[PDB]
């Protein structure tokens, strides 16, 4: 898009031509205060790597479904609590 | 009777889409220019962190009211656990999504090239660093949005219509 | 019956909705209304006596709508009064 | 500018081209070489303007084979009233209507048919009729025999009159192209006399006849003793004596004391209390006024006599800012093409029948209709069926003229264009919109059925469980229901029963109609129609607006309306043509209707309808199992297809017994269509090479080659057969399920 | 989304501006071309069409204006403070002008410890005086400033700085002069109130506010009608 | 795209308003008195919001009708400026 008519095309500007803008794409730089940056990028930058973050991740999850499963009290899942009534024969006196 | 409000995207006729009060609107524009997520000039892992407190604070509450322990009287803790465990999750396919779409040495990828024709610096969120970053600071804002969540409707009693 | 006010009623409409037609006061035959209502001539190939181009046609419409008119006014005046 | 013009003589009458097979095409009249000549032959017949290029000769066709079906009408009209003249108990029902159960067919005694000839009372045997036609007599003042034959015979001169009619209009005096596109004198002749004029008629025929016979009939008069309709003609004394008001004449209608009139041209709502039907006052003072304001209506567009509005200003003018160039361009697309205006009216009338079918069963008109279950279940799934099948015509042939007639010269920047512009925006959304309403309604059944499998009936989504009420729905109810105290202060009751508020009809120990709760079972199975509805919607529509062009196909509108497809390249593009959409859209307008209809028979078998006995308690025939067995997929599969089809089951060895054999072959056609539905042409094909040679083997093979039913002729077998399989079995099972708890 | 760079365009000042009778303004007057603050174009009586009489009237009309809005400050914050709880000698602003009157004086806020004025003569000569003295300091000039302009001298007078950008400036102008002018509405209201009924504004209000068809202005239509 | 594409008249408001508020007012206890007393019969309104209105209340019919009304009025408005300078007529 040269834009100087209804000429679209134009190979000095590819990127207009290809329509490749950033609608709303804002480049101001100053967005927080610095004191709230220097604590978030103290704490939360520790899980910026990738590979680690994964298998702190897996190990995490691991670990917290496992003793969440392993150590519920009966008196919230019924699969813990077990049978509480006396049991049902079967048809021909099957048991 | 000539005057006209839709109009050509950019004002190309031939570029797929349209230019509407929906998507132009000097409200509506400035909303979206305001999103951390249009924020090209911040840091991501700053971008991050707000995003992940945004929407750890949201997923506390259909987790809490609605679940299998709701009835219960550790409806909040359960909910909280189920929050917590979602945004863990959401964490790890930004993790994977990632590794799957940038390498070490590609530039960027978005687009470098305003409405107006402006050139600028192509955002740092489109690079393995920046995605690593952000993805930090997303899960670390979701917890912490989570937390702060749930310490208020539990911890301290601050009456809610529903609650 | 000829007094009544029904009968002054009926006969002021249809009066009303004939004089509006054949002076310029509304739309006509030979006299088309605009988007603006703004009452432009139009030829019709309907010759009447008339000097002033009101036709057999406008004297059966205005008929028509003076006796449309007439009869809901008689009706809301007795409903309501 | 308007005035009558016609052609003398245009086609000689002869029966030369009876005897070319094929001759309106000029393809097809060569002969035949293959198999495909016969079905192209039956296929293109009715197509006039692929035969030729003038809309003259299209227009004379359409006219004359319109006369056809009107003669087509009449014949069965007549048959109808014949064959209740002469095979029916019109006469003993008429003396007890609510025990002798209406019969109008009768089988002869061949091969055991015998046993079809049920009693239906009345000292007579024949086949149960649930086509409402004694009702329909009964409130026409029909009392004799004599009458329905006097009828019939006048429905076979009407019927021969037609087809003079429309041989004469095709063969000796043709009108010419000039004559169709007087759409504003069309438009004002119809409304005002085939509608205003009509009603006008009806009204009359109500108020001198109709009234006082049902009258008379309610009162308790025996049906022999009631004075014939002339007589209340010639001796308005007999009138006067049942409303008093006819003896003024017709005074207070030119002296405007209209009021004088209010015994027989009330508004009232409600039922009859006697018959469970609509008082036929109210029905004599809305036939009135409806050919009042039809005949008003009809003297607005302008003709020969200056005065009137004009279409073509009216579209051009109304155009604003978001719509470019507005509805300018549409006038001369309904007065060129025969396509468009089938698609509207279409349409129309498919949604007209839909809104007739609701309001027949919320306001019964017929007396004594309300009480015969079988009628209104039968009524209404009919006219359902009818109306969703108008609608995917609609699209049917709305495609046909976007492919066909559109041209994009006339069509720069109006309405359609602009729409064609934006076609990828509507179809995304309202995919979504689909995805969204299937998940929130189906995901809640299945999430049901998970609880109530698990044992945690406490976190379903019924009444006694988490809810789901229906607010809107309940406040617009109670509204209605209050309206005759506050917004509509004239009326005595409300418009029908249904709204909350009111009370009971019974007649005959039956109930008639009776308020409708609800609930959260309501909410579900409403936002499920939705759901099937909006599907319906995105499939039609994505068959109309890419019927051009898209990006995989660039020039979809060369390769025509009804085409396979474009070859495997890019992938595959099977069913990439309009056609193969209305293909789908059929299946989805069938899954739609049936759960319509399916919610309609349970939700009355077992909330309205039942046996009212002394005191005033009520017994339903399901027992108020809806609310609570309708939210699980499992339930609808136990409590309504397991428990009510025991009847259709069982009906071996009575007069019922032929629902259970239409029921085991309508699953057998459905059955028979998926080897259609699921094979290819090639297959069938090589088959039919190989059993082509066994035929040549014996010096027997045929002259006219054998092939392969087309990929088209393949989808449209398929889906026919599947339809007439599914429809016949729905139709098995509800008939005989409502004559036996009927 | 795109750079606006639009740097000063008011609506308030140009030849498009809204005027006072809306679409039916019409002709307005030629020397009512704009350029000033509150220009609606209102001089049917042709009151301003010498430039000098145009400059005196809107001096005059701001300097009203500003006595105007701190009159309603004054006479409506009183009557609030009461019914919030703070007793006060007389809570409706047109009978505490002779609480000085009564041997107990003038109080703040009803505190007997502030104020507590008995003496008249004095503190209404002091006042005279002191404010004749400040209204020849506005008039030619004086310790806090030398006159800039007759109606906005500045200065000293806007510590906090608002009237630096001109874009803002002009928008506080007419926001000033808009506030202003509603305030003198307010006074002649509150005026011609304590006139025909007697009462102060929070009981106005609340009659107003019950029943308001039966209490409103014509209840007192028939209350002066000689003989 | 043009910035103001809903051209703003912003004296349309207060067209409308009256312009709605002249015919509701009109009839006995009927229009915009309805709306206005059940803005003032909130409830228990000394702290914050008294439950919502029942299904069986006048105020959601009296509401409808006002809102759409008023909104009807207000398009109309609209249209009628801003089309009357294009042209249309
Ligand atoms: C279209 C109808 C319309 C009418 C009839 C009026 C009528 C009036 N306006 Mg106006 N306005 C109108 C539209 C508008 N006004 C204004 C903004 C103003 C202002 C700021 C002022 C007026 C004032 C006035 C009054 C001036 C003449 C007078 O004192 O009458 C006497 C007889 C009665 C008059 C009552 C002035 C006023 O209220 O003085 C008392 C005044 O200061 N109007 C705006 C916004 C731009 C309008 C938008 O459509
Ligand atoms: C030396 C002490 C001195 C003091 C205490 C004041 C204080 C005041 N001047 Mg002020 N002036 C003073 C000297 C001067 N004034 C002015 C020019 C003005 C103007 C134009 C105005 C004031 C107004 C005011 C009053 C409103 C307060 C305010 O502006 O907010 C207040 C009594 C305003 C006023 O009187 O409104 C009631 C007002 O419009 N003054 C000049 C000329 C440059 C002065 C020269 O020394
Ligand atoms: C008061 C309203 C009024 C109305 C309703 C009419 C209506 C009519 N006038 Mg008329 N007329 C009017 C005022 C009115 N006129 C006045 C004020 C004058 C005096 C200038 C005339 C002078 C006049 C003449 C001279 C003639 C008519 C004629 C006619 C009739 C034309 C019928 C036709 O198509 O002929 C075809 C029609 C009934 C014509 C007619 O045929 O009358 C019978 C005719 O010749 N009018
Ligand atoms: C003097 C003028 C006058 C008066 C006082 C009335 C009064 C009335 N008309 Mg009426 N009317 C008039 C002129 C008048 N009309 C004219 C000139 C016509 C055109 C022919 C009509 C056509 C007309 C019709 C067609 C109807 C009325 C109706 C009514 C009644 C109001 C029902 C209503 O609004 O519900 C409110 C309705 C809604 C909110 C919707 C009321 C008695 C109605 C009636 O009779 O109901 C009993 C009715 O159906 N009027
Ligand atoms: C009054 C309503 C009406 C009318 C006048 C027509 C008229 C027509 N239809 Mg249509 N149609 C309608 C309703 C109607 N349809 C409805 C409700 C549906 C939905 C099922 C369809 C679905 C439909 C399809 C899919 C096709 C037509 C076609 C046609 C054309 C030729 C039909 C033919 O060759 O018969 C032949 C009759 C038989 C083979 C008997 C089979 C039973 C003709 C213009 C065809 C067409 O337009 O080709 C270009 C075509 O392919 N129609
Ligand atoms: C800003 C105004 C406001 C606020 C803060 C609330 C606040 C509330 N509403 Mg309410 N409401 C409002 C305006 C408001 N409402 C209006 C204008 C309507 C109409 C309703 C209709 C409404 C209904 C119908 C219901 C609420 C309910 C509620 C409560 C749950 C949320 C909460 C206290 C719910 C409740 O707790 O009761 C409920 O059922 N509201
Ligand atoms: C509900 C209220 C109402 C209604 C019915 C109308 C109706 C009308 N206005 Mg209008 N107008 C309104 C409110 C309304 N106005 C208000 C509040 C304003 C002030 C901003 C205006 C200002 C205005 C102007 C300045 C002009 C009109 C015009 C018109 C006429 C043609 C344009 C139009 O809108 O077509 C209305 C369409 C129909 C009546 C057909 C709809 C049938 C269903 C029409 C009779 C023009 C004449 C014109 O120049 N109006
Ligand atoms: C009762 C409702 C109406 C029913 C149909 C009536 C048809 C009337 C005639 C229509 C054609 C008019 C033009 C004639 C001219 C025409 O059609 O072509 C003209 C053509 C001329 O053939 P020729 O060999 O006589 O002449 C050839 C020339 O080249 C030299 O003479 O054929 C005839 O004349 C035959 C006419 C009767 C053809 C139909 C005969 C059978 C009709 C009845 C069938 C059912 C009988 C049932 C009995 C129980
Ligand atoms: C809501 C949208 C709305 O206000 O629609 C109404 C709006 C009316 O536009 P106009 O006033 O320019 O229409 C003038 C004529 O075309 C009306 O016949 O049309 C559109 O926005 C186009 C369709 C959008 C459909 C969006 C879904
Ligand atoms: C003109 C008027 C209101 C006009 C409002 C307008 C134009 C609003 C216009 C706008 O909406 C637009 C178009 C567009 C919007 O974007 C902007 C605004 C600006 C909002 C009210 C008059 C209102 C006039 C009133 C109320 C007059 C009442 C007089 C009374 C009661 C007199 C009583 C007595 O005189 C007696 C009888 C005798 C003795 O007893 C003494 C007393 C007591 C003094
Ligand atoms: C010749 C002459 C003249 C005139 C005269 C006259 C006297 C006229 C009149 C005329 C008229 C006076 C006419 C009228 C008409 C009317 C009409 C035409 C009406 C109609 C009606 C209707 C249509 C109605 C209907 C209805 C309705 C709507 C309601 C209901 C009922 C009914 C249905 C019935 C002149 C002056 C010129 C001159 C001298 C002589």
């Amino acid at each position: 898009k040269y834009g100087e008519k209804s000429v679209y095309f134009d190979l000095g500007e590819i990127d207009n031509t290809t329509g490749n803008w950033d609608l709303y794409g804002n480049d101001d730089p100053n967005r927080y205060n610095g004191f709230q940056n220097k604590f978030f990028e103290t704490f939360a930058g520790a899980f910026t790597k990738r590979g680690l973050l994964l298998k702190f991740l897996v190990l995490g999850g691991a670990t917290t479904i496992g003793y969440l499963g392993s150590t519920s009290s009966p008196d919230l899942l019924a699969i813990k609590n077990g049978p509480k009534q006396v049991p049902v024969m079967g048809p021909r006196g099957r048991k | 009777e000539k005057y006209q409000v839709i109009e050509p995207l950019n004002g190309d006729p031939f570029i797929g889409g349209f230019e509407t009060p929906v998507t132009s609107s000097p409200l509506i524009a400035w909303y979206l220019s305001n999103l951390p997520a249009y924020r090209t000039a911040v840091a991501p892992l700053l971008r991050g962190v707000e995003i992940g407190l945004a929407h750890g604070y949201l997923l506390v509450g259909p987790f809490v009211l609605t679940g299998p322990l709701r009835n219960s009287a550790v409806r909040g803790e359960a909910g909280s656990l189920a929050a917590a465990g979602l945004v863990t999750i959401l964490t790890m396919c930004l993790t994977i999504y990632g590794i799957a779409s940038f390498k070490e040495g590609e530039p960027s990828k978005a687009p470098s090239l305003t409405l107006t024709g402006r050139q600028k610096d192509a955002d740092k969120l489109q690079t393995a660093e920046g995605w690593a970053s952000f993805t930090g600071g997303w899960f670390f804002g979701g917890l912490s949005g989570v937390a702060w969540a749930y310490i208020l409707l539990y911890v301290l009693n601050l009456p809610y219509p529903v609650k | 019956y000829i007094g009544s006010s029904t009968n002054l009623i009926m006969v002021a409409s249809t009066t009303l909705m004939l004089f509006a037609g054949r002076f310029g006061l509304a739309p006509s035959a030979n006299r088309k209304s605009t988007a603006g209502l703004k009452l432009v001539d139009r030829d019709s190939g309907l010759q009447t006596g008339d000097p002033a181009g009101f036709t057999a046609t406008d004297t059966l419409a205005c008929g028509a709508l003076g006796h449309v008119i007439g009869v809901g006014i008689v009706l809301g005046l007795k409903a309501t009064a | 500018e308007v005035k009558i013009m016609v052609e003398k003589d245009p086609v000689k009458t002869s029966f030369e081209k009876w005897a070319k097979p094929g001759h309106f095409s000029r393809t097809l009249a060569k002969g035949p070489n293959t198999t495909t000549w016969i079905w192209n032959l039956h296929a293109d017949a009715h197509d006039f303007d692929s035969h030729t290029n003038d809309l003259e000769e299209i227009s004379r066709k359409v006219f004359s084979a319109h006369f056809g079906q009107l003669a087509v009408i009449f014949i069965w009209l007549s048959g109808m009233y014949f064959h209740g003249a002469r095979f029916s108990n019109y006469e003993a029902w008429l003396s007890d209507p609510t025990h002798i159960k209406p019969s109008a067919q009768v089988v002869w005694p061949i091969v055991g048919q015998k046993i079809l000839n049920g009693d239906v009372g009345g000292g007579f045997q024949g086949i149960q009729i649930t086509s409402g036609f004694f009702q329909l007599w009964r409130a026409s003042g029909i009392t004799s025999e004599l009458q329905l034959y006097t009828t019939a015979i006048g429905g076979l001169i009407f019927a021969a009159l037609m087809l003079f009619a429309g041989w004469f209009h095709y063969h000796k005096a043709a009108p010419k192209l000039a004559w169709f596109q007087n759409v504003e004198s069309m438009l004002n002749h119809h409304l005002a006399g085939l509608l205003g004029l009509g009603s006008l008629a009806w009204a009359g025929h109500q108020v001198h006849v109709s009234l006082p016979i049902n009258r008379l009939l309610d009162a308790g008069v025996d049906p022999k003793e009631i004075p014939l309709p002339h007589e209340f003609i010639l001796n308005r004394d007999l009138l006067a004596q049942l409303y008093p008001s006819f003896s003024k004449g017709l005074t207070p209608f030119f002296t405007l004391n209209w009021s004088e009139y209010s015994d027989f041209l009330t508004f009232r709502g409600g039922l009859n209390p006697v018959t469970g039907g609509l008082w036929l006052t109210d029905t004599a003072h809305h036939h009135l006024a409806i050919a009042v304001l039809f005949l008003v209506a009809g003297h607005m567009y302008r003709t020969n006599f200056g005065i009137g509005h004009s279409m073509k200003e009216i579209l051009e003018a109304h155009k604003g800012p978001f719509t470019g160039e507005g509805h300018k361009g549409l006038y001369e697309i309904l007065t060129t093409s025969w396509h468009a205006q089938l698609a509207i009216n279409l349409a129309m009338l498919g949604s007209l029948t839909i809104i007739v079918a609701h309001h027949m069963y919320a306001m019964p008109p017929y007396p004594y209709l309300a009480t015969d279950y079988a009628t209104q279940l039968s009524l209404f799934t009919h006219h359902m069926w009818i109306g969703g099948f108008l609608v995917v015509g609609a699209a049917a042939h709305a495609a046909i003229f976007m492919v066909r007639d559109y041209d994009p010269t006339t069509q720069y920047n109006n309405l359609l264009d602009r729409v064609l512009r934006h076609r990828d925006a509507i179809i995304s959304h309202l995919n979504w919109v689909c995805i969204f309403l299937g998940f929130h309604s189906f995901g809640l059944y299945i999430h049901n059925d998970t609880m109530s499998a698990l044992g945690r009936p406490q976190d379903m989504f019924s009444d006694t469980a988490i809810q789901l009420q229906p607010v809107f729905a309940q406040w617009i109810q109670n509204t209605h229901a209050l309206a005759p105290s506050l917004t509509a202060p004239n009326a005595t009751a409300s418009t029908s029963l249904t709204w909350g508020g009111g009370d009971l009809v019974a007649v005959g120990g039956k109930v008639a109609l009776l308020p409708i709760p609800l609930g959260t079972a309501d909410f579900l199975v409403h936002h499920i129609h939705a759901f099937t509805i909006h599907v319906t919607v995105l499939i039609l529509l994505k068959g109309v607006l890419f019927a051009r062009s898209s990006r995989l196909i660039p020039d979809k509108a060369n390769l025509g309306f009804r085409f396979p497809c474009d070859g495997p390249g890019r992938g595959g593009t099977c069913q990439v043509s309009a056609w193969d959409h209305v293909f789908l859209g059929l299946f989805w307008m069938y899954n739609a209707i049936s759960v319509v209809i399916f919610h309609f028979s349970w939700k009355m078998q077992s909330d309205v309808w039942g046996s009212i006995s002394d005191q005033g308690v009520v017994t339903h025939i399901t027992g108020g199992n809806f609310a609570q067995s309708s939210i699980t997929i499992n339930g609808w599969l136990r409590d309504f297809l397991w428990a009510q089809a025991s009847q259709v089951i069982q009906s071996y060895g009575s007069s019922l017994s032929a629902y259970g054999l239409l029921f085991l072959g309508a699953h057998f056609v459905w059955a028979f269509s998926l080897m259609f539905l699921f094979s290819g042409r090639g297959y069938w094909q090589e088959l039919i090479e190989s059993i082509v040679w066994a035929h040549n083997k014996l010096k027997v093979a045929p002259a006219i080659q054998p092939r392969a039913l087309s990929i088209v002729q393949g989808r449209a077998v398929g889906v026919a057969h599947y339809l007439l399989g599914g429809i016949a079995t729905t139709w098995a099972f509800f008939l005989a399920r409502i004559i036996s708890v009927g | 989304r795109r750079t606006v760079k639009s740097t000063s365009d008011s609506i308030w000042y140009g030849a498009d501006r809204p005027k006072y009778l809306g679409p039916f303004s019409g002709e307005t007057p030629s020397y009512l071309t704009g350029e000033f603050a509150g220009d609606y174009g209102w001089d049917t009586a042709g009151l301003s069409s010498d430039p000098e009489t145009f400059a005196r009237n809107r001096e005059l009309e701001v300097i009203h204006a500003r006595w105007a809005m701190l009159g309603a400050l004054g006479c409506l914050t009183p009557e609030l403070l009461a019914k919030s709880g703070v007793k006060f000698g007389e809570a409706v602003w047109f009978k505490a002008g002779a609480q000085i009157f009564s041997e107990g004086g003038l109080d703040y806020l009803g505190n007997p410890s502030l104020v507590h004025a008995q003496s008249i003569l004095a503190i209404w000569a002091s006042q005279v005086v002191l404010m004749g003295a400040v209204e020849g300091y506005r008039v030619a000039g004086g310790p806090l400033g030398e006159i800039t302009d007759p109606i906005y001298p500045g200065g000293s007078f806007d510590p906090l700085g608002l009237a630096d950008d001109p874009d803002t400036f002009a928008e506080l102008k007419v926001k000033e002069i808009k506030n202003g002018r509603l305030a003198m509405f307010s006074m002649f209201g509150f005026f011609v109130q304590a006139i025909v009924t007697g009462k102060g504004p929070l009981e106005n209000l609340n009659d107003h506010l019950a029943d308001p068809v039966a209490n409103n202005a014509w209840a007192y239509a028939t209350n002066f009608v000689p003989g | 795209f043009n910035r103001d594409w809903l051209r703003k008249d912003l004296s349309v408001i207060g067209f409308g308003l009256i312009g709605w508020l002249a015919p509701s007012s009109l009839p006995v206890i009927n229009g915009n008195s309805l709306t206005g007393l059940f803005l003032g019969s909130i409830g228990p309104e000394l702290a914050h919001f008294p439950t919502g209105p029942a299904l069986t209340s006048p105020f959601w019919l009296w509401m409808v009708t006002w809102h759409v009304g008023l909104f009807i009025v207000l398009t109309l408005g609209q249209i009628g400026f801003k089309g009357r300078q294009d042209g249309y007529w």
